[PDB]
């Protein structure tokens, strides 16, 4: 019982915010990266690097603030408030996006932290650890979005700015430059995330449609004991009434759960794939026979082919002002537009 | 069913909470107040003032294009504002 | 056409009309608890 | 019979501080004119 | 005991597979006919000329599509929202051309659907179940109704209405976005929190449950034969559950009633999918996504561009080339 | 940059005599456009005759010059086609004719001249995009 | 057994407390009607349209004919003000009313006094009330009748020179053409009751619905349900509830549709144009435009070899040309004196515009019912500088939205009528579990 366990003890002590060892690398990243993205929402501009005003300060609302990405320029730096790119100018830094960087390497350390969180307190109450698995979804999204997508491209540049306009933005670049839609990675999420989402729906309906009367009150809500050993709902009843709606139904509470673990998560894991791919413009961009058929038959045409073109307005129409260190300077001759508009 | 800190009801409705917080608390908000309505915002954070975002005669962004000439290509747009 | 229009016709009335019947025929009370 | 200063304490006054700071200041931005 | 009381007795009869109910009896043939011809002219159906200017899109895999580009094709604009039965084209070879399939498969499917709802109702109230079920079901069932029916009422053409196929989904989705801003409508931000929400509470709900399962088996067994369907005893420690999950976050941020919990999880991505449907159903009337466009300019009057102003440059490239042939004059008003 | 006298300075007539507005001008003619005209004439251009537009260089050229406060002014009393050749009053928006378009009925002389400074100042501001459309925005 | 949540069902049988639940409900809806009145008037400026202004209420009387004269122009706002004051005033009485019935007079009405005292389950007492309540709304559809035929009439878009407010002399009572619309296909070209494109048939219509509210309000006072109706229907005041949703909601889907396609009773003068009538008058605007500069627009192939100015619709009609060809059952009073037997006439086009049909066809594409949350005008891609939002836009929306929601609340409240009559909406009797005396299915 030396030094090291006393800290045990009191890292471990059951408070009203669990702190324990991992509360070291969680509470100060958590807060830095949170923090970080209210401090440059709020009076951080992204003049320099992407010639966008982008906080409270300058005129922005809820939905125009970001903290946006470094200039093209700075590569992949780190931006190290003491790097040579801002040299321990605080403000300096600010204006070279090193905000950016701050937030996204504090809140990878951060995730880490809130996954050893996760074990850790399962170990001490004792419990299974299937909490902090499902959260290796949101894990493997957050890195290969905000990491890798953006390290096999030319730069920080083009990862996603943290604010809620810049992200939408994101989600059109991905249409028009990776036509991502058609990618059958991203549609295995889709699936597993509209998925999560019903199952949680007809699960939650479920249950208490078919609540056993423990109580007389028309609130249903008071005749649950946390302690009771008895089902509060009948499963019998539920399996009979989707049998006959559906023609299946759960039977097995365990595997019904593990299922709903199962779907959102392997979901968000198969998007990542995809998003790993467009990180080398890897892409499922084309399906080569339509290609062929299109060029060579000008009276064929598909919701494919009539997407491509939506993509070619997209790219054409957003890069100059999205892309400012490329200096694209477009006539309005070359714009692909078509008739009237 | 608790870890033996005050109930934050039983705080909140207490008349010394209050008496400190009716200071702390507006106290707070003047001080966030005043961070901006004297400018202190703008030089701290570097942040463009509406009329600091372009020269006179500038439709042009100054953007950085360098990486290690980075800070100084800034300071050299920032007194092209002078 | 007017073979198909006529007999889509009978077709839907006659499977509206088993449903505003249906419905017609005592429907509350068939359930499992109180019958009336 | 309670503390006054507690972990909980921190973990409260470490968020609700700056936050009523950034409330002024984002007040204060309401009445900038260009 | 006359013949009616016992086709009454079997319709409503709780002993068939499947429930069919006064419902059923709407339901089961406009499923069967939506189905039918969904089918066959996904397989066969020839090109179809969507946008009414003589352009014919082919959607069908004998035309040259994968399972991917595949799509029934909206009916011509030439037709707008009028009613395009088989027997008021001169041909089947007309209505094939026009479109015919799409109405038919639309109508007999939202037909077919809404009895759904109700057959979903219907059965609950003959086993002695609670009745809101259907409920829960209105918020996939009005989700369809908008993108069918109440957009092209609003716009005045099913040809606006969503394609029946994987990228004329997309197609919908981009020409959606670049005529009414929908990323930036509250309605569809709150649909996005109700399926993302829903997503993580499906994972938490089934991680949490998960984690607390009694141990009951072996290491060599699945760990789900320790569940026996129609135990009275429940299969997880909820205390534990509650202990692990209050301490992960703080005590009162963890639910102990398993009955709201439930009701929690069923309320959170209904209610989020009630407004991304409401969003459609209102964008149908053109009332769009916040517009910040140029809302931030400096001392002299400059455009200072926010990422809205971003987002409207991608919207126009969208704007410009969707129905490239379609439009002969400056402004795309529906 | 800023509202400096120099963008506020804007041609009189044709003779070359200039005038120089105030902000105050420039906000109020801004608020005139907004209410009376930016309907068809959103952003310098013309939504019923996309052909004709609020550039400065266009209406250089009209006949009746209207690169100036004058001939600006007097289209919104008289308006003619481009070439001058007929009146327009009956189709357009004018003082001449505020009966048939009643936004015009409490439009004074200075209001005028506020509307009209306005559409000569702001391609000074905006350059390109004052006129240009959708490519520009 | 209610939660505070659910308190209000806590009235269902205190028919005291809840008759001061819906008077006092009562003065808020007359209360708002009033003070939104008053707060149009505030606001309006008569030198620019109502539908620039955000007004949905000062239209809708201004429809009854009020304040206004030829050319829709507001004349005299003193009847705005009349209106919004009375109500306003009204809604003092209906809170005075409500709250004393809430809080201070007898819980329940049924010992207190026979008459107004009612048990839900009384299938007389409550056809009887149905019936009272019959004969208003009959009175009030005469109402209309009355305004129309004998003081001052109503406005009409379609009346000769610009529209006019006129008196309604030969209602429509012919049957034939009066239900004819409640046969009328939904779909396009049709349109339902939607369709009503003159105020004969809307003021003869009323005429007939007032007679048969009437007409059925005596019958429900002098009988009592038949058994095939008694045995289809659950009795129950939540069961009544849930039945009036499922109405409010279908009559809100109508609503929705009505303000959208009707510029009849909803003057495009006051609401602003349709979407159809603004698509319409682009190309009508162009079709002037490149007339004036010399072309044919008869005889010009567009890019896809249908006319670019005119084509015909699948049924032959000429109709306008583009995209908005789906819009061609649009019928306007600025359009149809260009309209022959075949469609658009080319000779009257070529010949026979206005400058009046030219500024209103060019006002009407300019405020086309598009706009931002907002309220930037325009195409979502438009810069900020209009501030506009139709009222049609406005007006469908948030009745969408409400009938919607209605119609989510008539499942909700039926279906735990249903349960609770039954006895099972607090849940499965653990002891007498229905599906464990059943067969199994396999
Ligand atoms: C799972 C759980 C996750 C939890 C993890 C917790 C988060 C930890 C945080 C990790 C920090 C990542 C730092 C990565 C920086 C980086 O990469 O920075 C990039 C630099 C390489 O620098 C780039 O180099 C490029 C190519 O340069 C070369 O080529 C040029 C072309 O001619 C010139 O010749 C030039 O001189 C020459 O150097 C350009 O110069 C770029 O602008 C410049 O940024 O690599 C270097 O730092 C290092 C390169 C080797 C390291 C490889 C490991 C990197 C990890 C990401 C691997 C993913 C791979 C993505 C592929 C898909
Ligand atoms: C008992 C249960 C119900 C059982 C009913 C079963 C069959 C119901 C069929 C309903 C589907 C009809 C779709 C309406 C199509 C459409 O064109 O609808 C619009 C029509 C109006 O039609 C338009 O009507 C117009 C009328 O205007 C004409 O006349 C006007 C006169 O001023 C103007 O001049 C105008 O220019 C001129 O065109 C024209 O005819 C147009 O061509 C025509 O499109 O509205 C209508 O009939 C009015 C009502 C339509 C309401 C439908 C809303 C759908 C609500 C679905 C809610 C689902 C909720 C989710 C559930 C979970
Ligand atoms: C004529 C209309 C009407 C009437 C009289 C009733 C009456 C009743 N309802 Mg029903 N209901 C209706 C419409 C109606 N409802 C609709 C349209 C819906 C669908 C949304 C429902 C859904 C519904 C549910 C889910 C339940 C009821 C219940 C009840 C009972 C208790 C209600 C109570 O105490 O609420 C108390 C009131 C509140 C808690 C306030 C609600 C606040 C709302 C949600 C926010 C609205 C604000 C709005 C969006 C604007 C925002 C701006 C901001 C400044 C606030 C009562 C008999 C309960 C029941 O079954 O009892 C038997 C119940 O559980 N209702
Ligand atoms: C229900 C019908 C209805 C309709 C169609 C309108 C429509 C309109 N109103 Mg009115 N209003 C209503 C009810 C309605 N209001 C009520 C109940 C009140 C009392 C609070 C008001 C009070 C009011 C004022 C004080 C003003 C308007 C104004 C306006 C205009 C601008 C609206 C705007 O920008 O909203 C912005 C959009 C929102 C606020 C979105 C709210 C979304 C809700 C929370 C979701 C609903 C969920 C469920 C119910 C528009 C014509 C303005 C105007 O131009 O006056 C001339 C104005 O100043 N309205
Ligand atoms: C239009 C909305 C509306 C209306 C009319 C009512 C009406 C009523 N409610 Mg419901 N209720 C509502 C909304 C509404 N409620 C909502 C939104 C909720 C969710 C929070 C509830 C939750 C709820 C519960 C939990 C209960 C009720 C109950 C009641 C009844 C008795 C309340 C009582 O004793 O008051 C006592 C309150 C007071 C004495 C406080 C003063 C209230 C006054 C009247 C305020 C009005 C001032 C106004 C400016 C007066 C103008 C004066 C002028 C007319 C002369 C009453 C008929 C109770 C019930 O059913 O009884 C069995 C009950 O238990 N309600
Ligand atoms: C439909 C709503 C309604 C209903 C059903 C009732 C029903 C009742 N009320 Mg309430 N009351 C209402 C609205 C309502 N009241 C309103 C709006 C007010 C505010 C003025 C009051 C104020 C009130 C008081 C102060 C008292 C009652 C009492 C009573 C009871 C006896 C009434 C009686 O014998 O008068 C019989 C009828 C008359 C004496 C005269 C009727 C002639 C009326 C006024 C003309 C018709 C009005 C017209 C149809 C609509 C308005 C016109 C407008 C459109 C311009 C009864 C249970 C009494 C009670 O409960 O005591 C225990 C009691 O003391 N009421
Ligand atoms: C608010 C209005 C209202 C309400 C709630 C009621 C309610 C009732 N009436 Mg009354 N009724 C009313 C107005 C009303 N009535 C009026 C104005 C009249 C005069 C014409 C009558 C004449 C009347 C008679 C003659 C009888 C009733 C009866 C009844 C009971 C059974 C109703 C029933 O089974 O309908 C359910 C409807 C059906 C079973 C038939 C369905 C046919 C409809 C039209 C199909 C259309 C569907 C379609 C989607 C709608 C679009 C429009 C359509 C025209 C195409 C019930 C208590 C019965 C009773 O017991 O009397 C004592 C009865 O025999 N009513
Ligand atoms: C430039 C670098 C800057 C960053 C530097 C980072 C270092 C900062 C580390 C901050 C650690 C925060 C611990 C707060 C301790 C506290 O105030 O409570 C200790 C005091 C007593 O609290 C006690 O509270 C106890 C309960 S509990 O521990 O607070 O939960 C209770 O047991 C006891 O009776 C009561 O008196
Ligand atoms: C970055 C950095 C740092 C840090 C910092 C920090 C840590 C910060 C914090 C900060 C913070 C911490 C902030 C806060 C803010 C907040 C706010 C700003 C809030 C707001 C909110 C609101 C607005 C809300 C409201 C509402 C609504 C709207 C609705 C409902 C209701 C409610 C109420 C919720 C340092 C120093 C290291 C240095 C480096 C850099
Ligand atoms: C029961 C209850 C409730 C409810 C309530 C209610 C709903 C009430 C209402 C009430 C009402 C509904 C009220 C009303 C009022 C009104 C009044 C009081 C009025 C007055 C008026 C005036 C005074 C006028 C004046 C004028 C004139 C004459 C002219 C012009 C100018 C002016 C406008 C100024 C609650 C929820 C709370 C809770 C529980 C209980
Ligand atoms: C005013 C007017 C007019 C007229 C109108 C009228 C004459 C109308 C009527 C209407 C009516 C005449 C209506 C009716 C309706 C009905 C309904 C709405 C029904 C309901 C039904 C139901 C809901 C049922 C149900 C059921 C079944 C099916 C089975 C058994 C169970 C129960 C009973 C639940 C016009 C247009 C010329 C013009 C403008 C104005
Ligand atoms: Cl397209
Ligand atoms: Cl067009
Ligand atoms: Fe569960």
């Amino acid at each position: 019982r030396g030094w090291f366990d006393i800290l045990d003890d009191w890292l471990k002590r059951d408070r009203f915010v669990f702190v324990g060892w991992s509360g070291i690398l969680l509470f100060p990243c958590a807060y830095l990266a949170l923090g970080g993205w209210l401090t440059g929402t709020t009076f951080v501009t992204s003049w320099y690097t992407h010639g966008l005003a982008s906080s409270y300060l300058e005129g922005c609302n809820f939905l125009t603030v970001a903290v946006s990405t470094p200039a093209n320029s700075m590569g992949h730096s780190l931006l190290l408030l003491w790097g040579p790119e801002a040299q321990g100018d605080f403000t300096r830094w600010c204006q070279l996006g090193g905000l950016w960087t701050f937030i996204a390497l504090h809140g990878a350390f951060g995730l880490i932290g809130f996954m050893l969180r996760q074990f850790e307190i399962a170990r001490l109450v004792g419990v299974r650890p299937y909490n902090a698995i499902a959260f290796s979804a949101p894990i493997a999204v957050f890195v290969s979005v905000f990491l890798i997508y953006p390290l096999g491209q030319s730069s920080w540049f083009f990862a996603p700015s943290f604010g809620v306009a810049a992200i939408f933005r994101f989600l059109l670049f991905f249409q028009g430059f990776h036509n991502w839609t058609l990618n059958p990675f991203h549609m295995m999420g889709v699936a597993g995330v509209l998925g999560g989402a019903l199952l949680c729906a007809i699960h939650g309906a479920t249950v208490e449609n078919t609540l056993f009367q423990d109580g007389e009150g028309a609130s249903t809500f008071r005749a649950f004991n946390p302690t009771q050993a008895e089902e509060t709902y009948s499963m019998v009843t539920a399996n009979r009434f989707w049998s006959q709606i559906f023609g299946i139904a759960f039977s097995n509470k365990r595997w019904l759960h593990f299922f709903m673990l199962f779907v959102p998560v392997t979901g968000l894991w198969m998007s990542a794939i995809g998003v790993v791919g467009l990180a080398l413009n890897l892409r499922s961009y084309d399906f080569i026979s339509q290609e062929i058929r299109a060029a060579e038959d000008p009276e064929f045409e598909t919701f494919y082919t009539k997407n491509l073109l939506l993509n070619e307005g997209i790219r054409a129409w957003m890069a100059p002002q999205d892309q400012p260190h490329e200096n694209f300077v477009f006539p309005e001759e070359v714009l692909p537009r078509g008739n009237a508009l | 069913g608790t870890t033996g800190e005050r109930p934050f009801s039983d705080i909140i409705t207490s008349v010394r909470y209050w008496v400190i917080h009716s200071i702390t608390i507006p106290a707070l908000f003047i001080a966030g107040w005043l961070f901006v309505s004297t400018g202190l915002a703008y030089d701290v954070f570097g942040t463009p003032r509406p009329d600091s975002y372009y020269a006179q005669e500038q439709r042009s962004i100054p953007l950085v294009t360098d990486r290690f000439e980075a800070k100084q290509q800034v300071e050299t747009f920032l007194e092209q504002l002078k | 056409m007017e073979t198909l229009k006529i007999t889509v016709y009978i077709v839907v009335t006659f499977f509206v009309l088993l449903f505003v019947f249906g419905f017609l025929s005592g429907d509350p009370a068939r359930n499992p608890k109180r019958k009336d | 019979s309670y503390p006054i200063f507690t972990v909980r304490w921190v973990a409260v006054h470490t968020l609700a501080v700056p936050t009523i700071f950034f409330l002024g200041a984002i007040a204060a931005m309401q009445f900038i004119q260009r | 005991a006359n013949l009616w009381e016992r086709f009454c007795n079997w319709v409503t009869s709780t002993d068939n597979r499947l429930y069919v109910g006064w419902f059923g009896v709407i339901m089961i043939p406009t499923l069967l006919a939506a189905t039918i011809c969904f089918v066959i002219a996904f397989i066969a159906a020839p090109p179809v000329d969507i946008d009414g200017i003589r352009e014919p899109v082919s959607g069908s895999l004998l035309y040259g599509n994968n399972i991917i580009t595949g799509a029934v094709v909206p009916s011509s604009n030439a037709i707008g929202l009028h009613f395009y039965p088989i027997w008021e084209a001169a041909s089947l070879d007309e209505w094939l051309y026009n479109g015919g399939p799409y109405q038919l498969i639309i109508f007999h499917f939202l037909l077919g659907a809404s009895c759904y709802m109700g057959r979903q109702w219907e059965l609950s109230y003959r086993l002695g179940m609670r009745p809101w079920i259907c409920v829960a079901y209105s918020a996939p069932l009005a989700s369809a109704f908008a993108v069918f029916l109440i957009y092209p009422i609003g716009q005045g053409s099913f040809s606006d209405g969503m394609p029946l196929g994987i990228s004329g989904t997309f197609n919908f989705m981009i020409v959606f976005q670049a005529e009414h801003n929908i990323l930036m409508h509250p309605f569809h931000q709150l649909g996005v929190a109700g399926v993302f929400g829903g997503a993580l509470f499906c994972a938490m709900h089934g991680s949490l449950v998960t984690s607390s399962l009694i141990r009951e088996t072996t290491e060599t067994e699945s760990a789900n034969y320790g569940y026996k369907f129609g135990q009275e005893e429940e299969t997880y420690n909820i205390v534990a559950a509650h202990g692990y999950f209050g301490r992960l976050i703080f005590q009162y941020a963890s639910f102990n009633n398993s009955r709201s919990l439930h009701f929690f999880l069923a309320a959170w991505p209904v209610v989020g999918v009630w407004f991304t449907a409401l969003g459609i159903s209102t964008m149908a009337f053109n009332l769009n996504g916040f517009n910040f466009n140029h809302s931030v300019i400096d001392a002299k009057g400059n455009v200072i561009n926010t990422w809205a102003d971003i987002i409207n440059r991608a919207n126009l490239g969208m704007e410009v080339m969707h129905e490239r042939n379609a439009h002969n004059f400056p402004l795309d008003l529906a | 940059a800023e509202l400096t006298p120099e963008v506020l300075t804007v041609p009189l007539n044709s003779e070359g005599k200039t005038i120089t507005l105030t902000e105050k001008q420039y906000l109020e003619g801004k608020r005139l456009f907004q209410y009376a005209c930016a309907s068809c004439h959103v952003g310098g251009i013309t939504k019923t005759n996309p052909s004709l537009d609020l550039r400065t260089e266009t209406l250089a050229l009209a006949t009746p010059p209207r690169d100036n406060i004058e001939g600006l002014v007097d289209y919104m009393k008289n308006p003619t086609t481009y070439d001058g050749e007929q009146e327009i009053a009956e189709v357009h928006p004018s003082l001449r004719s505020a009966d048939i378009f009643p936004k015009m009925r409490n439009l004074t002389e200075k209001d005028l001249v506020a509307i009209a400074g306005h559409i000569l100042v702001e391609p000074k501001i905006l350059g390109d995009k004052w006129g240009g459309g959708k490519v520009y925005y | 057994g209610f939660a505070w949540w659910a308190g209000n069902a806590r009235l269902i049988n205190l028919s005291g407390k809840l008759l001061g639940a819906h008077v006092a409900h009562a003065g808020l809806i007359v209360f708002w009607a009033g003070a939104m009145t008053l707060f149009e008037l505030a606001h309006f400026i008569p030198e620019k349209p109502m539908y620039e202004q955000g007004l949905i209420l000062i239209p809708h009387i201004a429809t009854l004919g009020w304040g206004v004269g030829p050319g829709g122009e507001v004349v005299d706002t003193f009847p705005f003000f009349v209106v919004g004051v009375v109500h306003l005033i009204s809604s003092a009485v209906l809170g005075f009313g409500g709250v004393y019935h809430a809080i201070r007079g007898p819980e329940t009405l049924e010992e207190y006094s026979s008459f107004f005292g009612y048990d839900w389950k009384d299938k007389n007492k409550m056809t009887t009330i149905l019936g009272f309540h019959l004969i208003v709304l009959g009175i009030g559809a005469l109402l209309l009748v009355a305004k129309a035929m004998f003081f001052g009439g109503l406005y009409d878009t379609w009346a000769p020179g610009g529209g006019d407010v006129r008196v309604i002399t030969n209602p429509t009572l012919d049957p034939r053409v009066i239900f004819g619309y409640l046969l009328k296909s939904p779909f396009g070209g049709e349109g339902w009751i939607v369709s009503v494109n003159n105020l004969e048939d809307v003021v003869g219509g009323h005429i007939w619905i007032g007679l048969i509210c009437i007409a059925g309000g005596i019958w429900h006072i002098l009988t009592t349900p038949f058994g095939w109706a008694r045995r289809a229907f659950i009795w129950s005041g939540e069961a009544y509830l849930s039945y009036s949703l499922g109405a409010l909601s279908m009559m809100g889907f109508i609503a929705t549709c009505f303000v959208w396609f009707n510029n009849t009773v909803y003057p495009s003068e006051f609401y602003g144009p349709t979407g159809p009538e603004a698509s319409q008058a682009q190309a009508m605007t162009f079709l002037i435009r490149d007339q004036k500069l010399g072309a044919n627009v008869g005889s010009a192939q567009g890019p896809t070899g249908l006319g670019k100015y005119l084509m015909r619709s699948p049924t032959g009609e000429i109709i306008f040309g583009g995209e908005t060809m789906r819009f061609w059952d649009f019928r306007g009073p600025w359009l149809e004196p260009l309209r022959g037997p075949n469609g658009l006439d080319l000779n009257k086009i070529k010949n026979d515009i206005q400058p009046w049909q030219e500024r209103r066809a060019a006002e009407y594409m300019t405020h086309a019912p598009l706009g931002s949350l907002n309220s930037v005008g325009g195409v979502a891609t438009e810069i900020n500088s209009v501030n506009f939002v139709s009222p049609r836009s406005w007006l469908a929306t948030s009745h969408f939205v409400l009938a919607f929601f209605f119609l989510v609340g008539h499942l909700w409240h039926a279906g735990r009528a249903r349960a609770a009559a039954a006895g099972f909406e607090k849940g499965i009797d653990r002891e007498s579990e229905p599906v464990l005396s059943m067969p199994s299915l396999d």
